[PDB]
């Protein structure tokens, strides 16, 4: 499902090296290493991603994610 | 692309 | 509104252009001296057009005088050419919503872009001469046109009066370049990779320019300014970033490093990579 | 066959790791590596890239792509 | 716990390939390749970063807010 | 040798995983991975690049290239 | 020790990919491919590094390097 669209509000780079983005109010984790600074550079330059997994409940985990130019 |  | 640019003397045309930066753009506060600034265009409805007369190809002779040019307001395109003669206005095809009262409208397939215009005329810009000379090949050459169709020759005519027109009017650095060849010396402008660049990043630079605040430097794409005579000397026009050039992506036009105003797109392309080691062994 | 020539409209990370691409209308997909940070750079800067492929239908692989500053 | 917060003030690469940030005056290494880049990144455009960990030394665990 | 100095005009990665820039008007080649984000960021910030063979005829390879601001 | 601190002047990606900077006037090569994207991140960005190493002749290796802002 598409969980979340908007700008990265904080990134966290984990302790088991995932990576979380908090995206409308809700916190998801990936563990795809590549997203890594995909994701920063879309936080430092507030572009709208499209965070797509099966749960959207804030702590839930996501392997696709869309960068959107709005 | 660029326009003109 | 019509405006005439003169092409009799180096005087004339800087006047001509100036006239017209003056009529339709309003100086940024900090990138401005005397009457010499970055100018951001006024505002007007979409379709909004001013007329340009094409004068002076011939010193200061009232001949080779029924070329207009029809240019959009908002971002200086030029929507296409009118024979004055015949008043017949010939309209690109990404300008169908540009209304001209008066003249016979020819809508035309071919569309405005620098990639198609390049293409019919088989002319690239990086590399392409423009003299008074070629100026007047042009004039001829739009003249003879008839037809829905841009011809090769037609479309080296656009290039050529696009880039000395609009152009000119957005980059005071191809101004300063082209005017060389009105004088009587008649040498030949070449436009050089880095006038061609200028053109294609107007849209970036007029996002970046309206955050200036006196920093040493600005940095957008392939684009470096390093003081504010270097941006007077480049730029004079920019859009309204406050048009759908302004932004590629995101909503952060700038970002302070170092006391270099940076394109937050720019700094965010070169940022975006991982840790090389396992970049290059994870193929 | 030149398939696509344009900005990147929207880029997205798929769950088989392989990148999509939107350039003018149609989406495009790879599994090189090397491309995603290459591709995203592209979208952040308004490149025109061209993608080059066997098939040109919306949906198919590319492994070609140039960047172009015009 | 949040070992620190603010901006990076330097970042530095070691001869061991670990990676040194100084953050509100205390200085912290991180054996994580990935952020390397990733903080280089947060120091180049003003982000705050939160450096977490049990001890508060290395981490492996830190925040990224833009400024 | 130097081969070509200037601004990299376009790049381009080919299905044989060689990465094509174009400099002064002449194309040369690499196959390291390690040069393809260096070279992109060089194309899109215009970096003078200065690319280095000891045999620079045309559409050759290269290993060695030299970065400057201007 | 401090071998040289300062801007980087070039940078230059070298045939056995090792990585060589210009700071102070000096010349320093590293084989840490890491330390190739963030040199060139510095150099872009006209950060302020510090090369530390063992051997501070021009010509030398070095593995440790700082990165300052002004």
């Amino acid at each position: 499902a598409d969980c979340a669209k908007g700008k990265i509000e904080f990134s966290k780079y984990n302790e088991d090296d995932t990576f979380t983005v908090k995206v409308d109010g809700k916190e998801y984790w990936t563990s795809r290493w590549n997203l890594q600074p995909l994701l920063q550079s879309a936080q430092l330059t507030g572009m709208t991603v499209t965070i797509k997994s099966s749960t959207c409940e804030s702590g839930s985990g996501f392997a696709e994610v869309q960068f959107n130019n709005d | 692309r660029r326009r003109a | 509104r019509e405006f005439t640019i003169d092409f009799s003397t180096q005087q004339s045309y800087v006047s001509s252009l100036n006239s017209i930066r003056t009529e339709i753009s309003t100086p940024l506060e900090h990138i401005s001296q005397g009457t010499t600034s970055v100018s951001v265009i006024n505002h007007t409805p979409p379709g909004s057009y001013f007329a340009v007369d094409i004068r002076g190809l011939d010193v200061y002779q009232a001949r080779f005088d029924h070329l207009r040019l029809i240019i959009e307001q908002n971002n200086l395109y030029v929507a296409g050419f009118v024979n004055t003669a015949t008043n017949t206005f010939y309209r690109f095809s990404d300008f169908t919503h540009i209304s001209v009262p008066g003249v016979t409208t020819v809508s035309m397939t071919t569309d405005s872009s620098y990639t198609t215009l390049q293409r019919v005329a088989a002319l690239e810009r990086s590399g392409m001469q423009i003299s008074r000379h070629s100026l007047v090949s042009s004039y001829l050459a739009l003249m003879e046109f008839s037809g829905n169709t841009m011809t090769r020759d037609a479309s080296r005519a656009v290039l050529r009066f696009v880039t000395v027109t609009a152009e000119a009017l957005r980059f005071r650095q191809i101004q300063r370049e082209f005017r060389q060849a009105l004088s009587e010396t008649a040498p030949v402008y070449t436009m050089t990779p880095g006038d061609v660049d200028l053109t294609l990043n107007w849209g970036r630079i007029s996002n970046v320019l309206p955050e200036y605040r006196g920093e040493d430097g600005v940095r957008v794409g392939r684009i470096s300014f390093n003081n504010i005579s270097a941006i007077l000397g480049t730029v004079a026009v920019i859009l309204n970033c406050h048009q759908p050039e302004c932004q590629i992506t995101g909503d952060r036009p700038v970002i302070k490093i170092n006391n270099t105003l940076w394109e937050s797109n720019t700094a965010a392309a070169f940022l975006n990579r991982k840790s090389q080691f396992l970049y290059t062994t994870g193929k």
